[PDB]
């Protein structure tokens, strides 16, 4: 080089471009993937993260591992935006999809580094990668019956299937069968803020509960509150958007008296302006009231010499949810409080919970909304647990969606390895190395579950790929009995969408990689 | 083993990939467990020094130099700083089961910390931790079915408090106050059932108010049937004693009323001020003779109030306490039976509370006065008011009778127990043990080294009480195995015998499931743990 | 904040700053409010000049303080702990403990205290 | 051993009766060699190379 003196780019500016540059990205993408290779499978192990602050987060999820990791590597960035993509698709598969991306670089990169031309392998993965779906799509397993027990049962061995490698895992069955009925009693957008995730220490996981219904936690009660039964047997609901409480008419207002009866009229206006509008709330017939907004001391003990329920300043979403379930409308006026508009549940009652109180809504029988109340013994251990239930939830919803699944454990990935194989096998011979490498890519995922369970990871690599070239679709791995078995006899199912966006989104972030030659980073701005 | 990747890859060109990443460090595989292993071993073996009767209390120090004595396992792991994670996971456990249950926080440290030691020395000899978890929770699971099984009911009835008082006893024997160990079960077993409600329902320990005072004697402490109050009659000069007091409870201030909105009062003559000034005095009247038409022998305000109507509060003899807060007022009123007055206009006979006496309390030579109001008709909330010798034998004994009001709280919620000393810990090892037999040989290794871990209790104990661990543990066992006694245990108080039916040492069964249960799980939880990533 | 060497003015009817310091501006514009780093309060009559009575409730020094909304005779939340006290009584009727600054909330039911409690309900709110 | 309440006094001399029993029991095991067996001599010094 030339001092140049004046220099073209700013001072600082870095560039790396060629072979160097693309395997480099090829081996950051390595170190990313590796960081989530042991979380993969029923034998998988979970990761903890400590940030700046110190707070500890304890996770198996791999999205959230990659989100955790402050990643600045440019190459390295589209694995954890690809699983980023993975999670907010599907919600399940987000290791398998960095453990692919990085496969199919790890595989290509000897071809990079003898000069191969990368638009020949972006072509390559193309190819396989349409063909890959159109096998899924081909041989996928569904059943045109519609029958309800079926469905169901479709439904429950997919939510085990996702939560066969949580910490939950052993309570796996429990836990499906809760997500089931939670996502079943969704009405037709399946929105997932109609599922409430309440997480309570103390108590074992066993002693977690699914409300059929709504429950909150009670949210500071004022004074009088303690004379307020706690147990309604068919109380109606007002729920409400107003503040019951003396206050200013309103912000701007001003009042101008000039004589002591005046004066008087304007304290007892005020005070039967709020007596009406709780007179006006206690002849609907409700005897249990929520509010959006603080309801006051003197409204609390209105209502307790009326033997009803308060509480205000209740969340809104909680608020929704009460909706959905008793079935009324939230007010913000309470002047037209007609039976329409009031909810309606068998039992309402306030039970202490851990050494919290919440307030139950059960016995709605044409509720749209669930509530989960998680218990554990530690923070992180209710936060996983209640990520291990998101992905369930979403497995379940996709299912519900399209009820078309294939057999799990690598059984899916030796069959596209096999179909991939014999199809490369007549080609002209450019393309075939390329798919073979993708092919045999595809096989990392059976060698991981095999890695991660403590296996022979070889032997049974050959085993399934004898069986699969000499007959059988759907044989994976059998992480019990250190063999391979029949993974759709086992009920290790999965619904077909999670391998398909798994493998475009995979192949995808591959070719975007390869196809860059040249980084550029131009010097940091305001460094302070 | 540490410091995570470092290649600056192989063409010497920089190779970066998370933001300052030379100054993080990384652990990887077995390591990482055993770190955690041993972190968790050190955190249980200093808490199990304070296990049992004979175990010894704590001195937590907090950061402003004040000083903590206590036996209570969540308090000393929540005041300890801890910065290791396991160490932060044993202090959460500590909290979960504390808030569940209220006993046995120090049982579950005791119990992971042996579960994972032994997890240690199985996973030395080549087994996946995710099998040592599954053994652990078929372990668990067994050991909660023989805790339901040997389980035995007790009367919780009013009529016959022996069981509960026999219970409060155990939970408080480890305690400081077991001087006066009778008596504070006694004042907790009838604070429980006096505040409660009887169709196996909840108890709101809301309606428990728990107040300790510096002075007097540890046995002075005694359950009042109504509202200990930190406040005086408002004139000094008023009687400091009312008898079948007619309280009215008010939350308006005893001062002219005055608009929420932003309001103004134009004053625009001479006789405009006179009208102004006869309002006021009027008002003032007004509101004193509204209050003495109801038959009120004593007002209780919220707000506070002035000069004037201290004095007509004075002349008309009507005793009055202001600055009452909203808890001590909500107290006042459900214990006297009298309803909560917004305003004077609304007052009437019917709101007005009952109370039997209502007095004001000295302490000695402090110039401190308290008000007690008692002797109501069907008290529904209960104070107790702990006396000691200094402030932190007070706040023992407070965290003393939070535990033993959590046990019949407990008690309330299921009636079966199980008797202690170690002796359901014997049992539920013995039976983990045969179920193992018939297992097959991979996780009888895991089942093994489970109710080995859950044989710590019972040696905890021995240790603690001067007595020899593994040969009295063995022989305890071995009693247990000839004749069918699941009571037998450590005679940690050496009264001559190892039946716990006789030494009346009383468990309840949700205590000790919930012990076990919470224990697993967090012992799964960090086995499957295996990267540390600190900055 | 100290006031100009002679305030710079010439008979403009408002010249009688006072503030002797031998602080706060209360609503009733007749008394001013004095807390020192002994952690003890004082009031003082800004026109008869005289000490109307003192706040010894601190053990820390006061570094902040706030006042009523209003002249209302009573509140005077200061912070240390938060202590509310009583000029009609001169006792700490309500204290909080859970400072750098404290500020009352204008609608009279509540303060925020400085990286917010209930006077209903003696508990924290926000 | 010194958890379960062991002084570490009794483990030493106990371990001293086990290392006693140990030596006759690898005495018992041991079987005569003769240094003109030149195929036991080479039998050792390949297991002792065998792991380098
Ligand atoms: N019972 C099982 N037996 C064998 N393999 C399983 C079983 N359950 C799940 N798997 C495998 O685990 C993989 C997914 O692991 P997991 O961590 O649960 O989700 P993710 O795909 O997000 O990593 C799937 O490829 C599936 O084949
Ligand atoms: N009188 C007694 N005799 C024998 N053992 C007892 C007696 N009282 C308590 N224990 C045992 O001491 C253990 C510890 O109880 P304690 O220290 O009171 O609370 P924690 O379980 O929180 O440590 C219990 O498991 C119990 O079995
Ligand atoms: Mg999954
Ligand atoms: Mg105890």
């Amino acid at each position: 080089m030339m001092p140049t003196p004046v220099i073209l780019l700013k001072e600082g500016t870095d560039s790396s471009q060629g072979i160097p540059q693309l395997v480099s990205n090829i081996s950051a993408c390595q170190v990313i993937a590796e960081a989530v290779r042991t979380t993969l499978g029923p034998r998988g192990m979970d990761k903890l993260i400590v940030d700046g602050r110190g707070k500890a987060t304890i996770s198996n999820d791999g999205a959230t591992i990659l989100k955790l990791l402050d990643v600045v590597h440019p190459a390295a960035k589209t694995l954890v935006d690809i699983a980023k993509s993975q999670d907010a698709e599907v919600g399940d598969g987000t290791t398998s999809v960095t453990l692919l991306a990085a496969e199919f670089l790890k595989q290509v990169k000897p071809y990079v580094e003898e000069g191969l031309h990368p638009q020949i392998i972006i072509r390559a993965f193309r190819t396989a990668t349409q063909l890959a779906v159109n096998k899924i799509k081909e041989i996928a397993v569904t059943v045109k019956k519609a029958d309800k027990v079926e469905q169901r049962k479709l439904l429950e061995k997919c939510a085990m299937t996702a939560l066969s490698s949580k910490l939950i895992s052993q309570q796996k069955a429990f836990f499906a069968k809760m997500v089931v009925d939670a996502v079943m009693m969704l009405d037709d957008l399946l929105q997932l803020k109609m599922i409430g995730i309440k997480k309570v220490q103390g108590g074992a996981l066993e002693d977690s509960q699914l409300v059929a219904g709504v429950a909150f936690k009670k949210t500071f009660s004022y004074a009088g509150f303690e004379m307020q039964p706690k147990k309604y047997h068919n109380p109606k609901i007002a729920l409400l958007n107003v503040e019951l409480e003396l206050k200013a008419e309103k912000d701007n207002a001003e009042i101008r008296v000039h004589t002591v009866e005046d004066y008087q009229a304007i304290v007892d206006a005020e005070w039967n302006i709020l007596y009406d509008k709780l007179e006006k709330i206690h002849h609907s017939g409700a005897k249990v009231v929520l509010s959006k907004l603080p309801i006051g001391d003197v409204a609390t003990q209105y209502f307790a010499d009326r033997d009803m329920f308060c509480a205000g300043r209740v969340p809104e979403e909680d608020l929704k949810r009460t909706m959905m379930a008793c079935g009324g409308s939230i007010q913000t006026s309470v002047n037209a409080l007609s039976a329409d508009v009031l909810g309606r549940c068998q039992v309402f009652e306030e039970t202490q919970i851990g050494g919290e109180r919440y307030n139950f809504f059960t016995g709605c029988p044409k509720a749209k909304t669930c509530t989960f109340i998680l218990r554990g013994g530690a923070e992180q251990f209710m936060e996983e647990t209640e990520r291990s239930l998101h992905d369930a939830i979403m497995i379940v919803r996709r299912a519900i969606k399209n009820d078309s699944v294939v057999a799990g454990g690598g059984a899916i990935e030796m069959e596209l390895s096999k179909y991939l194989r014999d199809y490369s096998r007549t080609i002209p011979g450019k393309q075939q190395l390329l798919i073979g490498a993708y092919a045999k890519a595809l096989e990392i995922i059976p060698r991981q579950l095999c890695d991660n369970a403590g296996f022979d990871a070889t032997n049974i690599l050959n085993k399934l790929r004898a069986r699969h070239a000499q007959g059988g679709t759907w044989y994976g791995v059998d992480i019990n009995n250190e063999d391979i078995a029949d993974n759709f006899e086992a009920f290790v199912w999965e619904p077909a969408m999670v391998r398909i966006n798994a493998l475009t989104a995979a192949s995808e972030a591959a070719c975007l990689i390869v196809s860059v030659d040249e980084t550029i980073k131009n010097p940091r701005s305001t460094v302070d | 083993a540490s410091m995570g990747t470092l290649a600056f890859d192989e063409y010497g060109r920089p190779f970066l990939i998370i933001k300052d990443q030379d100054r993080k460090s990384r652990l990887m595989g077995l390591e990482a467990l055993k770190s955690h292993i041993m972190a968790a071993k050190a955190v249980a073996n200093t808490m199990r020094t304070s296990l049992g009767p004979n175990g010894l209390d704590k001195m937590m120090v907090d950061k402003d130099g004040d000083v903590t004595v206590t036996n209570d396992g969540a308090t000393i792991l929540s005041m300890m700083d801890v910065d290791h994670q396991i160490a932060k996971l044993m202090v959460e456990l500590s909290k979960s089961q504390d808030d569940e249950i209220g006993d046995g926080t120090t049982g579950v440290v005791v119990l992971a910390g042996a579960l994972l030691e032994e997890a240690e020395q199985l996973l030395d000899r080549g087994i996946h931790p995710i099998r040592i978890a599954d053994g652990y929770e078929q372990a668990a699971r067994v050991a909660i079915e023989h805790l339901d099984k040997i389980s035995d009911s007790v009367l919780v009835d009013i009529k016959d408090t022996e069981p509960l008082i026999q219970t409060a006893k155990t939970t408080l024997g480890s305690k400081v106050v077991n001087s006066c160990h009778r008596q504070m079960a006694e004042i907790a077993v009838n604070a429980v059932l006096t505040v409660a409600d009887m169709e196996r329902r909840d108890v709101d320990f809301e309606l428990i108010k728990v107040e300790g005072k510096v002075g007097g004697r540890l046995e002075d402490t005694k359950l009042i049937k109504g509202v200990i109050v930190d406040k005086d009659f408002s004139h000094p000069q008023m009687p400091k004693k009312v008898e079948d007091a007619k309280i009215a409870i008010l939350t308006c201030p005893f001062e002219p009323p005055k608009p929420k909105t932003k309001h103004k009062l134009d004053v625009t003559s001479v006789e405009d001020y006179k009208a102004l000034q006869k309002y006021e005095k009027e008002k003032f009247e007004e509101m004193i003779q509204q209050i003495k038409e109801t038959g009120a022998n004593l007002a209780i305000c919220q707000w506070g109030f002035d000069d004037e109507a201290n004095h007509l509060l004075l002349q008309n003899n009507l005793p009055a306490v202001r600055w009452v807060g909203g808890p001590e007022i909500e107290l006042i009123a459900i214990a006297t039976g009298g309803r909560i007055v917004p305003r004077f206009s609304e007052l009437t006979a019917e709101k007005l509370g009952f109370a039997g006496l209502v007095q004001e309390i000295s302490f000695g030579t402090t110039k401190d006065k308290m008000l007690v109001i008692e002797q109501c008709k069907n008290s529904r909330a209960v104070t107790i008011f702990i006396r000691g010798g200094n402030k932190m034998i007070i706040e023992e004994a407070k965290r003393s009778l939070h535990d033993a009001l959590c046990v019949i709280r407990n008690l309330i919620r299921d009636n079966r127990v199980v008797y202690g000393g170690g002796a359901a810990e014997i049992s539920c090892a013995l039976a983990v043990s045969q179920e193992a037999d018939k297992c097959p040989t991979l996780e009888q290794y895991a089942m093994r080294a489970f109710a080995d871990a859950l044989e710590v209790i019972p040696m905890a104990l021995s240790e603690n009480s001067g007595m020899n661990p593994i040969q009295t543990m063995t022989e305890v066992r071995a009693r247990q195995v000839k004749e069918m006694n699941p009571a037998l245990g450590i005679d940690c108080l050496h009264k001559g015998t190892n039946d716990m039916k006789q030494q009346h040492v009383i468990e309840t069964l949700i205590g000790k499931k919930q012990q076990i249960s919470l224990a697993t799980q967090m012992v799964r939880m960090i086995l499957k743990i295996d990267d540390i990533r600190k900055p | 904040s100290v006031y100009p060497l002679t305030f710079d003015k010439n008979e403009n009817m408002a010249a009688k700053k006072k503030s002797v310091a031998m602080c706060s501006f209360t609503n009733s514009d007749m008394q001013i409010l004095t807390a020192s780093g002994d952690g003890t309060c004082a009031l003082w009559d800004v026109e008869s000049g005289q000490l109307l009575q003192s706040f010894h409730g601190h053990g820390a020094d006061v570094l902040c303080l706030d006042l009523a909304p209003s002249e209302t005779g009573n509140t005077f939340v200061s912070g240390g702990k938060a202590m509310v006290w009583d000029m009609r009584s001169g006792q700490c009727v309500q204290a909080f403990e859970t400072i750098n600054s404290v500020r009352y909330y204008p609608s009279g039911d509540a303060f925020a205290s400085g990286a917010l409690y209930d006077l209903r309900a003696d508990r924290e709110v926000a | 051993l010194l958890q379960k309440g062991i002084h570490p006094t009794i483990i030493s001399e106990s371990f001293q009766k086990a290392l006693e029993k140990g030596i006759e029991i690898l005495t018992d095991m041991s079987r005569p060699v003769e240094l003109s067996d030149r195929e036991t001599l080479l039998n050792s010094a390949t297991t002792s190379l065998n792991s380098k």
